[PDB]
């Protein structure tokens, strides 16, 4: 309903069942939203950082972080994480 | 005015990733600009839509005379200047 | 538990003589060391400890009477005396 435990901007049942971010607020997911380009997100309702990266579930889902981060890291289950490496020539 | 602890490196990547680069190369002078684009995949990207003509008008401060943009007195309309793109932009612009 | 910014201190002993004790410099600091892991991780090569001053601009010297027995069939030993590292906590924001 409106109970929030991990203390982000997403309620418990929304994270448990499914939610999408529109107009900077979290709303329940309806299957008719898919054809507009929206995505279904599920997170952990007892943790503020489901993946463990610096950004919380709300920041990742709403795309409220560094705009250079790839759009496939906006779901809470995928971590924003670089794999920098070095090669010699 | 404080200029210590304010780095451009924090905004270089965030700006290059949501913008298109336009370079106007006049005689004995060069200009480079970044104009914000819009992502049509994301439904929550409310950035205003622009065409290349409006982007060129905004970036370099050109003023229309009879529907054709002039920089100061130099014609910059597509029929009076030479446009050069890379392979990706050429492919993305030939189909549109 | 993991240890961040591992900075061990080691001794080098030839026969009964401690040649030098060197603390890890910025070249030989491991940022991450999870339990059961190793630095460098398995599959990589060992890291070279070949400097003795604070800024890594001075090599480790040995005596002539030490090198003589070093090349005469005697080996050196390494003993770790202490290790200093860090641990992670959450601040007032959530980082
Ligand atoms: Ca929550
Ligand atoms: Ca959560």
């Amino acid at each position: 309903e409106d109970l929030d435990t991990d203390n982000d901007n997403i309620p418990d049942s929304y994270e448990r069942n499914g939610y999408t971010i529109k107009d900077l607020i979290a709303v329940k997911w309806e299957d008719s939203f898919a054809e507009q380009g929206y995505k279904k997100y599920v997170s952990n309702y007892l943790e503020s950082n489901t993946a463990g990266d610096p950004y919380t579930d709300y920041e990742k889902a709403s795309g409220s972080f560094d705009k250079a981060i790839k759009t496939e890291a906006r779901d809470p289950l995928v971590a924003a994480y670089p794999i920098v490496g070095v090669g010699m020539e | 005015i404080v200029t210590e602890g304010n780095s451009w490196s924090d905004y270089i990547s965030q700006i290059d990733s949501i913008s298109a680069s336009i370079i106007l190369d006049t005689e004995n002078e060069s200009y480079e600009r970044r104009v914000t684009a819009k992502n049509l995949q994301d439904p929550e990207d409310k950035t205003p839509e622009l065409t290349i003509g409006e982007a060129i008008e905004k970036a370099f401060g050109a003023t229309k005379k009879d529907g054709l943009l002039y920089f100061n007195d130099i014609p910059i309309d597509e029929s009076c200047v030479e446009l050069i793109f890379d392979d990706n932009t050429a492919n993305k612009i030939k189909d549109s | 538990a993991p240890m961040y910014k591992v900075t061990p201190t080691t001794n080098l002993v030839l026969d009964g003589d401690t040649l030098s004790t060197i603390k890890a410099q910025e070249n030989q600091i491991g940022n991450n060391l999870s339990p059961g892991d190793t630095y460098p991780k398995k599959g990589l090569s060992p890291l070279a400890l070949n400097t003795m001053d604070q800024f890594s601009s001075r090599l480790i010297p040995i005596n002539y009477d030490q090198l003589k027995k070093l090349d005469a069939g005697k080996q050196i030993k390494l003993e770790t005396t202490q290790v200093s590292g860090n641990f992670g906590t959450k601040n007032s924001s959530g980082q």
